[PDB]
């Protein structure tokens, strides 16, 4: 790719110049983002084609790799259930498929277009770094106060066990 | 005062300066008195 | 002093590799 | 396929002055973090 | 024409790549004596009974310090004010072990920075410029006199001189907070306020003026190469800067003067360190911060504490557990 | 004693930075370049260049 | 430019550059979707910080 | 007690005689 | 031999500050 | 957690300053060589709105 | 002509304070922060969180007066005046220290709606935004030390106070309990401020004394004008004064400028990073070598040795107060402490 | 330790006496404007 | 150079501006007065008068530890 | 259903009712009123 | 010329100013509590 | 197993120095 640079699919056929329709690409990629999250949460994680997740006792004495059955209650936004993690996996892949649907059919609006800089790639650049940055501060906090995606078996125990004499009692 | 319908701004500054004066000297002698003097 | 392993080797890592950066970036301005 | 010249290229450059303050930042930083890295 | 103009004629020459003047020929001898000797005794030198109690602390290099913690540690407390040069010393290694490294690096590099002070001021005489620069670097040099000077007269020992090192630093600045709460020292919150807002003050004045540089170059190269050395014109607008700041709070907190802005950028921090070395200066003769220790009390007399009684919970800790075998005697009364 | 001491150390140390202030001015003002550097007579740039 | 085949497949894929609805378009519904995204995160951050306690679990390792 | 009304009371006459200074050259047009 | 790590470090620095000074980018009026 | 939580707050500064060049990158290599009625105040109505004068 | 233009039409009009779009997100919140910190310092009690009187209303002065934080025993809870704590009672909310969760969050929410209205001011008056990026340095120290630092501990509790003795307890806290002095990072911050300090006080004493003589009067401030050309100060000069004293000097406006900038926001960046690491109890508190060889060596002593008995100390002395709700009963004898003090 | 003591005290009073004769030798009219004082 | 409102100097200098701020300035004055003496600041936000920091059935600090139920624990805290 | 979550919907009703929705009214309504003439 | 009284900079300036003199009140009241 | 403590050092410098020399001047090569 650093070689052959030059590939007319990068040049729009209007002008002779580069660009990349960065609206359409958003679509595609959300659409495929939609499609493995989905596939990740209805067939690896629940088993059907797929290990599952690694589950554990609340003691971390147990620990080992199980299908997940979704959890489509309100128990499914318990931080420790594994059930909420597919679950989450087949709604949110289900929203980025149809997400993905409407950003590959509809245009933006010229006042987001030209609000946002739509036609400059480091708008993308700097929503994208917010997004990740989100997602960093989000997997650093189920990181240390535990979570069902973090099991003690697997990452050693949390402070905050310590701190109340969870295994104690 | 001097000024037709307008007190002077030198007035206004040396009233509100004695008053801001005034209740910081208040607050410094409370300092000393009631609550938060150690007695 | 029972000093850590690879602190001399992390030290120097950590001294040259960019003191090299910035001496090709310098010596090559110009070009 | 071809492997036509790239026209986007561009010369980098530091100068004497920037490669004194990053020479100097280097030596300061190795300065400070060497006694940690032997801990 | 004589030997003596042309050696009054290279000193004072403002052709020097470094300009020497006669405040530098007391500056360079001293600043290198203490120079040579510092490199020398933070390498290699051995340990400093510094307390006076025949309780070596060792500083140097190569007797197991890091950078961090390596220091030149201050002279012994048996010593106390009293001129220790080498040729008082028996030896050089009793000089040594007495901490006489300590005055020889200080009481040189205090010469050489008041000389400093004056070479900056003869410059500017010679330059035609206006001479109160010199003004401003007495700042940071009342603050290095009144801790390698002026705390030990007050205090009656050099070995209360805050160590030529890191953590010997940091030493120094957890022994003051437990013997004097510097922090609670109306002179320390002026320096607080001088340093944080001289921060400030010098992000919003370059922030200030990199938002407002005049477009000069291409966004290939560096902005900075909009600007040439010698330039008349100015190279940012200070009046679109003035109408940002004075939309950003209100018209008139903003500089419109760019000589009364400069001034303010002078004096804030510089009036800030005078004050905190004057705190320190002050607080050699033990006129401490503020005690609001058992303050408030409850109708029946029962104390109740505030932040500043927990603080003095912080500072007796300290206090109690430093110079740990120095005492012999319930007070510490310097 | 403490009084004393501090006010005086205080006092005299600004009145050092007084000394500086007002010791400078008046070489520049019998110099005659206490308000500011002359454009057409700026005398750095009739002396060669450092390197 | 040099074409390539899977260039031409992909071709009408990035062919709508610049290409606007004129206006604002569809933002009165993204700004419902964003709200109620907002009301999402404000209701998962309560369980978890435990300012939201529902029936039938509890924010803890057994559940 | 009556010994801090009197302080006031001279120190406000005090703080008051100052700015009459002022006050009376200001209005009769002295030689401020 | 850590000592020997920190020498090179502040003779790295000290011989930075040599160059920067001695052998500066002389500035110019152009 | 450390790792995830510093990189966290330097992406931070990376979505403003990759925001600010988004917005900003018409006056990047510096501003208008005039600018000078545009930012006085009281001229306009409106801030930066050419439109707006007072004329008053 | 819609509604949403007239409306960016009235917050955007010249006015003696801009309001803008962000400016509905900043003078709510800010006033919400602000009011709430002059409410509780001068009203409200830590007597039930803390033990401690932290109110004018109690007789505490300015320097000892803090919105303190919550309990301990919340954890890291929003405690909204709604929430399962509080549950709508308001003095009860006062009580349990939920106005500091207001004074952070209302103040974390205004200082970024004033990086939101620096971004608008520069785009409407057309300049660059680097007084927004300059803003980042206090929005990561806010975020690290208010934020991240107690959620990283156990309870809301061991967040700085919003107050004056407050703030150094917090930071003593930090001293004797992580060797906060002895972190690299806050190394790093404390030569940014202090650098940034330097060139505030440089820059401006250079300046005011390079001055061109363009007036007649004794008075140099009235010898400029804003819509002058030409530089007020001679670069040329300043340039030689300082390559004569010191070695070097800048001989690029811009670029001094930057350095200005970047000097102290470095500082504050790394500084919070250094923060970030206190958050998980990732200090550098010790050089092992040396505690090694000074628990094998009786006669081995520096510096650092001597920060560590410090500590020690401190955190000895001052957890039972401090730390109210551990219970923590240390008798006399525990005590570490050295002969005669 | 007493020939070190003559050289120190030799070298001191050499540069003290240098800055006051230096000082002392028409400094005022060593500066770029006037000089007739 | 005005943005259009009044300046504050032609504000201050005025007769009515002192005719209302005359009466405005007291009133917020010792209505602050009032809310402090007649004791109303104490009971609307829970801080203790110098007498009710410790009761005769409670010697110690009070210091919370139920997560939930602080009402009970005030009220038996008294 | 618990005093929880009834306490955080009324949180949004009273969120809405008291701050977002006088201010949207009154921003509308001053902006209408109080027009820029071109 | 022919002002409006009440603006934006108004209700900023009482916004502040109103609860700072009734707080600078009751401060000074609290100023004659007794123990 | 029991290398020379200095291996890995002198391994990694032994290979540096000569690779940093002729990068610097494969860079510079040009000007
Ligand atoms: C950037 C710049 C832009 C500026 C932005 C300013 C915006 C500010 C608004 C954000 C406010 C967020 C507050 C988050 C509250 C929180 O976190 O509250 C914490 C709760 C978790 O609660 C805690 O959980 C702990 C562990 O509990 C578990 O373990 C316990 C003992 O074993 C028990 O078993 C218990 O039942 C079980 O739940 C303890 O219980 C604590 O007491 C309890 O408070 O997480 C949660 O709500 C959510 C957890 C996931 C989201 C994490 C995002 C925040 C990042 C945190 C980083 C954390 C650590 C890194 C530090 C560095
Ligand atoms: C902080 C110290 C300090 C500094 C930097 C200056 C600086 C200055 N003085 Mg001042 N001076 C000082 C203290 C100082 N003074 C004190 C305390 C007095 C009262 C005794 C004077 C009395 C004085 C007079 C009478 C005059 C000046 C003048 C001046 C200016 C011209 C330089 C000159 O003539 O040298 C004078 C410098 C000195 C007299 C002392 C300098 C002290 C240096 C900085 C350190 C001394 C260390 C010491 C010599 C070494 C230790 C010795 C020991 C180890 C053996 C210059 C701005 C002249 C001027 O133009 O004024 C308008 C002038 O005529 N000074
Ligand atoms: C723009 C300004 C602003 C912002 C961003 C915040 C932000 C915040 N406030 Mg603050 N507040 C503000 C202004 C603001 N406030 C003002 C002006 C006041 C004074 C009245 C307060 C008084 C206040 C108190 C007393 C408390 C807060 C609290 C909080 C926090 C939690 C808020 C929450 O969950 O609300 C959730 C509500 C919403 C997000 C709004 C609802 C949004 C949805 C999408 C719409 C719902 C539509 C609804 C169903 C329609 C029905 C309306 C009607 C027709 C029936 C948060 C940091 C709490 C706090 O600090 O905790 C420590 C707290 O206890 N606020
Ligand atoms: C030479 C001495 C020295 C110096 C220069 C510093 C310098 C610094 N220290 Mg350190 N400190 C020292 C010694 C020193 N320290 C010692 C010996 C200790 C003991 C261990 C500490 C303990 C310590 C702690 C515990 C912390 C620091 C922190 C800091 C940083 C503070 C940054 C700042 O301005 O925050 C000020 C706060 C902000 C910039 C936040 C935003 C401020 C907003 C904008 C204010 C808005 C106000 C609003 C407009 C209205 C206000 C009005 C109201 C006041 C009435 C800075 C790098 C902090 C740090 O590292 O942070 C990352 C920190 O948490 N220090
Ligand atoms: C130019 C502007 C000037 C404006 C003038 C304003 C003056 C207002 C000042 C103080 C207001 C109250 C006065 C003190 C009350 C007297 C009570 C008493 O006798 O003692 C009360 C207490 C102890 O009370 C003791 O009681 C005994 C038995 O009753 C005896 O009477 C003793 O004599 C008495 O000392 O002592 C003190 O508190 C005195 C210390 C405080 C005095 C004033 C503090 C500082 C005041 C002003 C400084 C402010 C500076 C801010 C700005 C500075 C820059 C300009
Ligand atoms: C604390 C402070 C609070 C601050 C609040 C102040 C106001 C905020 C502004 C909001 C701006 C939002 C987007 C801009 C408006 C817009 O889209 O264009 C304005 C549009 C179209 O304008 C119309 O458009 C027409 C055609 S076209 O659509 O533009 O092509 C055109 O003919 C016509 O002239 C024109 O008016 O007008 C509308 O139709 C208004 C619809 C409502 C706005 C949608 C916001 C979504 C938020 C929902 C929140 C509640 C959901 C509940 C969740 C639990
Ligand atoms: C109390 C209400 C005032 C709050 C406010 O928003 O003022 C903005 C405007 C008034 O000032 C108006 O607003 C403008 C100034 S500004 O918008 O306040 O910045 C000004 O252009 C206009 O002539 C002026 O009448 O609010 C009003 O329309 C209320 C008119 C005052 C009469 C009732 C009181
Ligand atoms: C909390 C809360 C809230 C809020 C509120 C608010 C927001 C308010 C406020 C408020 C305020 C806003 C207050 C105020 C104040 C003030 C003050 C307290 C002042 C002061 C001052 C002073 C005392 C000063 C002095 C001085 C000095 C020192 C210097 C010089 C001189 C003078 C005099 C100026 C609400 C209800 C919503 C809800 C619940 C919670
Ligand atoms: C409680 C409300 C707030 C109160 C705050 C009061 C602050 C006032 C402090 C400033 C004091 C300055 O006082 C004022 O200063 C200006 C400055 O040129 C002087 O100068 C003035 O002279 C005359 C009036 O005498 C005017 O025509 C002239 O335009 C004006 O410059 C005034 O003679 C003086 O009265
Ligand atoms: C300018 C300063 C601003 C700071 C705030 C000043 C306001 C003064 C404080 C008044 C406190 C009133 O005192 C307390 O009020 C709350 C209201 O929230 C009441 O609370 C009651 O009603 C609420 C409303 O549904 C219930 O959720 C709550 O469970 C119940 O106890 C308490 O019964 C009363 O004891
Ligand atoms: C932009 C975001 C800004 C949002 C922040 C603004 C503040 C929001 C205020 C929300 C306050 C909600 O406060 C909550 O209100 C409800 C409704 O009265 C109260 O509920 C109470 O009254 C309702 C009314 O019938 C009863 O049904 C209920 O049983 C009773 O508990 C809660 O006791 C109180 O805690
Ligand atoms: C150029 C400017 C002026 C510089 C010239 C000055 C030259 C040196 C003058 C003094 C140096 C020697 O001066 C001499 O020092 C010795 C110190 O060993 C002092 O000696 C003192 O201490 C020694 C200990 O060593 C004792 O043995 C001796 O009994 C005692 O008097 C002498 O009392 C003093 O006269
Ligand atoms: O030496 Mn140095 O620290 Ca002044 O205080 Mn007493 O001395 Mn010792 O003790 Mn505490
Ligand atoms: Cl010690
Ligand atoms: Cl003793
Ligand atoms: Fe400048």
């Amino acid at each position: 790719h650093w070689v052959f640079w030059d590939l007319e699919l990068f040049v729009d056929p209007r002008t002779g110049e580069s660009a990349l329709d960065l609206p359409k690409m958003f679509g595609i990629h959300l659409f495929l983002s939609g499609l493995l999250c989905f596939g990740f949460g209805a067939f690896h994680l629940t088993g059907v084609w797929g290990p599952g997740m690694w589950v554990s006792d609340p003691y971390g004495l147990t620990g080992h790799v199980q299908p997940v059955a979704p959890e489509w209650g309100p128990a499914g936004f318990n931080p420790f259930n594994p059930g909420g993690v597919v679950a989450h996996h087949i709604a949110a892949g289900i929203v980025g498929i149809i997400a993905g649907l409407f950003h590959l059919t509809v245009r933006p609006p010229e006042r987001l277009y030209k609000a946002l800089r739509m036609g400059n790639i480091e708008t993308v650049l700097s929503s994208s770094i917010a997004a990740v940055f989100f997602a960093a501060f989000v997997v650093a906090g189920t990181m240390w106060y535990g979570n069902a995606t973090t099991p003690i078996e697997l990452f050693g125990p949390t402070r905050y066990q310590w701190d109340k004499g969870y295994f104690q009692e | 005062m001097f000024a037709e319908g307008r007190i002077p701004l030198w007035v206004v500054g040396v009233v509100a300066g004695i008053g801001a004066i005034g209740v910081l000297g208040l607050f410094f002698y409370g300092a000393y008195a009631g609550l938060g003097s150690s007695m | 002093m029972q000093v850590n392993n690879l602190g001399f080797i992390a030290s120097i890592l950590f001294v040259l590799v960019p003191t090299v950066f910035l001496l090709i970036l310098f010596i090559q301005t110009g070009k | 396929m071809d492997r036509n010249s790239n026209p986007n290229r561009q010369p980098v450059e530091l100068n004497r002055t920037s490669l004194y303050l990053g020479l100097l930042l280097v030596a300061v930083l190795g300065i400070l973090f060497s006694s940690y890295f032997f801990n | 024409a004589s030997l003596w103009e042309q050696f009054c004629q290279w000193v004072t020459s403002t052709n020097n790549r470094i300009y020497v003047g006669w405040f530098g020929t007391l500056m360079i001898p001293t600043l290198l004596t203490a120079t040579t000797c510092f490199i020398i005794a933070f390498i290699a030198a051995p340990p400093v009974d510094i307390d006076g109690i025949r309780e070596p602390v060792a500083g140097s290099l190569l007797y197991g310090n890091n950078i961090i913690s390596g220091a030149v540690v201050p002279s012994s407390n048996a010593i106390g004010l009293h001129f220790y040069p080498i040729w008082e010393a028996a030896s050089l290694d009793e000089w040594l072990y007495n901490g006489g490294p300590y005055q020889l690096v200080v009481f040189h590099f205090l010469i050489g920075i008041f000389c400093y002070m004056g070479r900056q001021w003869e410059l500017s005489y010679r330059l035609g410029m206006r001479p109160w620069i010199c003004v401003a670097y007495s700042a940071p040099v009342s603050a290095a006199t009144a801790v390698f000077l002026i705390y030990p007269i007050g205090q009656g020992s050099f070995s209360d001189g805050m160590p030529l090192g890191i953590s010997g630093t940091f030493n120094f600045m957890i022994v003051f907070q437990a013997e004097h709460n510097i922090l609670m020292h109306p002179f320390h919150m002026l320096g607080v306020a001088g340093v944080f807002g001289g921060s400030l003050f010098s992000a919003m004045h370059g922030s200030l003026v990199t938002s407002s540089l005049v477009r000069e170059t291409t966004e290939v190269e560096s902005q900075n190469y909009g600007y040439k050395f010698g330039q008349e014109e100015e190279t940012y607008n200070i009046v679109a800067a003035h109408g940002y700041f004075g939309r950003l709070i209100f018209q008139y907190a903003s500089f419109n003067n760019s000589r009364s802005l400069h001034f303010f950028l002078g004096a804030w921090p510089v009036i800030g360190i005078w004050f905190t070395a004057m705190g320190v200066s002050t607080m050699a003769f033990n006129l401490n911060g503020f005690n609001f220790n058992q303050s408030i009390l409850d109708s029946q007399g029962r104390v109740i504490g505030t932040w500043a009684d927990v603080l003095n919970r912080a500072n007796i800790g300290f206090e109690v557990m430093h110079e740990r075998n120095a005492h012999n005697f319930p007070l510490d009364l310097a | 004693r403490a009084w004393l001491a501090t006010s005086h150390f205080v006092l005299g140390f600004f009145f050092l930075v007084g000394h500086l202030w007002h010791a400078g001015r008046a070489r520049a003002a019998a110099a005659g370049f206490e308000k500011g550097i002359d454009r057409e007579t700026e005398p750095t740039l009739f002396m060669p260049d450092l390197d | 430019a040099q074409r390539t085949r899977l260039g031409d497949i992909l071709r009408p894929l990035n062919s709508e550059y610049g290409k606007v609805v004129p206006g604002w378009g569809t933002t009165p519904v993204m700004g419902v979707f964003m709200a109620l995204f907002l009301v999402f995160l404000l209701i998962i951050l309560q369980i978890y910080n435990s300012s939201l306690i529902l029936e039938g679990f509890s924010v803890d390792w057994a559940g | 007690n009556l010994e801090p009304i009197f302080q006031l009371t001279f120190l406000g006459l005090i703080v008051l005689a100052g700015p009459a200074v002022v006050f009376v050259l200001a209005f009769r047009g002295g030689d401020l | 031999m850590e000592s020997v790590a920190y020498i090179l470090v502040l003779t790295m620095a000290l011989a930075v500050l040599f160059f920067a000074i001695a052998f500066r980018e002389p500035p110019r009026i152009e | 957690t450390f790792g995830h939580a510093v990189f966290a707050l330097l992406f931070f500064f990376g979505h403003i300053w990759h925001g600010s060049r988004t917005l900003f990158r018409d006056v990047f290599a510096g501003v208008d060589p005039g600018l000078e009625e545009q930012v006085e105040f009281g001229v306009f109505a409106k801030v930066g709105d050419l439109s707006t004068r007072k004329e008053a | 002509r819609g509604w949403f233009d007239v409306l960016d039409d009235w917050l955007k009009r010249d006015r003696f304070v801009f309001i803008g779009w962000s400016g509905l997100l900043l003078f709510p919140c800010a006033f919400m922060a602000l009011g709430g910190w002059l409410t509780g310092t001068t009203f409200v009690t830590s007597w039930y969180t803390h033990g401690l009187a932290s109110s004018y209303l109690e007789g505490a002065n300015f320097l000892t007066v803090a919105v303190s934080s919550p309990a301990d025993a919340f954890g890291h809870s929003l405690l909204f005046l709604w929430g399962p704590e509080a549950q709508g009672n308001l003095t009860r909310w006062f009580q349990i220290g939920g106005l500091w969760p207001f004074v952070a969050l209302h103040g974390a929410f205004g200082l970024i709606g004033f990086m939101l209205r620096q971004f608008e001011i520069s785009r409407l008056v057309g300049i660059r935004p680097y007084n927004a990026i300059a803003f980042s340095g206090p929005i990561a120290v806010f975020v690290s030390v208010f934020l991240m630092y107690p959620l990283g501990q156990s309870s809301w509790f061991f967040a700085p106070s919003f107050g004056v003795a407050g703030i150094f307890r917090f930071i003593l806290f930090l001293q004797g309990f992580h060797n906060w002095t002895l972190n690299p990072f806050h190394m790093m911050g404390v030569a940014g401020i202090l650098g940034g300090a330097l060139l505030c006080a440089i820059h401006g004493a250079t300046v005011e004394n390079t001055l061109f003589e363009d007036g007649e009067d004794s008075n140099t401030f009235r010898a400029f004008e804003p819509t002058q050309a030409e530089e007020t100060y001679s670069m040329v000069t300043a340039n030689r004064f300082w390559s004569q004293i010191f070695g070097i000097a800048f001989s690029n406006k811009r670029w001094l400028h930057f350095f200005m900038l970047f000097v102290p926001v470095t500082g504050l960046w790394m500084s919070s990073v250094g923060i970030v690491g206190l958050a998980l109890n990732l200090r550098a508190y010790d050089f092992v070598s040396q505690e090694l060889r000074a628990a094998e060596d009786p006669e081995f002593e520096t510096f650092y040795t001597a920060n560590i008995l410090l500590n020690e100390g401190m955190r000895a002395w001052m957890a039972p107060q401090d730390q109210p709700h551990e219970n923590f009963i240390f008798p006399e004898e525990v005590l570490p402490r050295g002969n005669a003090l | 330790m007493l020939t070190l003591k003559i050289a120190v005290y030799i070298v001191v009073g050499l540069f003290i006496s240098l800055f006051i004769f230096g000082f002392l030798s028409s400094d005022p009219t060593r500066n770029p404007g006037r000089k007739d004082f | 150079g005005t943005t259009g409102e009044r300046p504050f100097s032609d504000i201050v200098t005025s007769i009515r501006y002192w005719v209302i701020h005359s009466i405005t300035i007291p009133m917020l004055f010792i209505a602050g007065w009032l809310f402090v003496s007649t004791g109303l600041a104490y009971d609307a936000f829970g801080t203790p008068r110098p007498d009710e920091y410790f009761t005769q059935t409670r010697q110690e600090l009070p210091i919370l530890q139920e997560r939930y139920d602080i009402n009970q624990e005030i009220q038996e805290f008294n | 259903m618990t005093p929880s979550l009834a306490n955080f919907l009324w949180s949004l009703v009273l969120g809405a009712a008291i701050v977002l929705i006088p201010a949207t009214v009154g921003l509308i309504f001053i902006s209408q009123k109080d027009k820029i003439t071109r | 010329v022919t002002y409006p009284i009440f603006t934006v900079r108004w209700l900023a300036v009482h916004t502040l100013a109103v609860p700072s003199v009734f707080f600078v009140g009751a401060i000074a009241a609290m100023q004659f509590i007794q123990r």
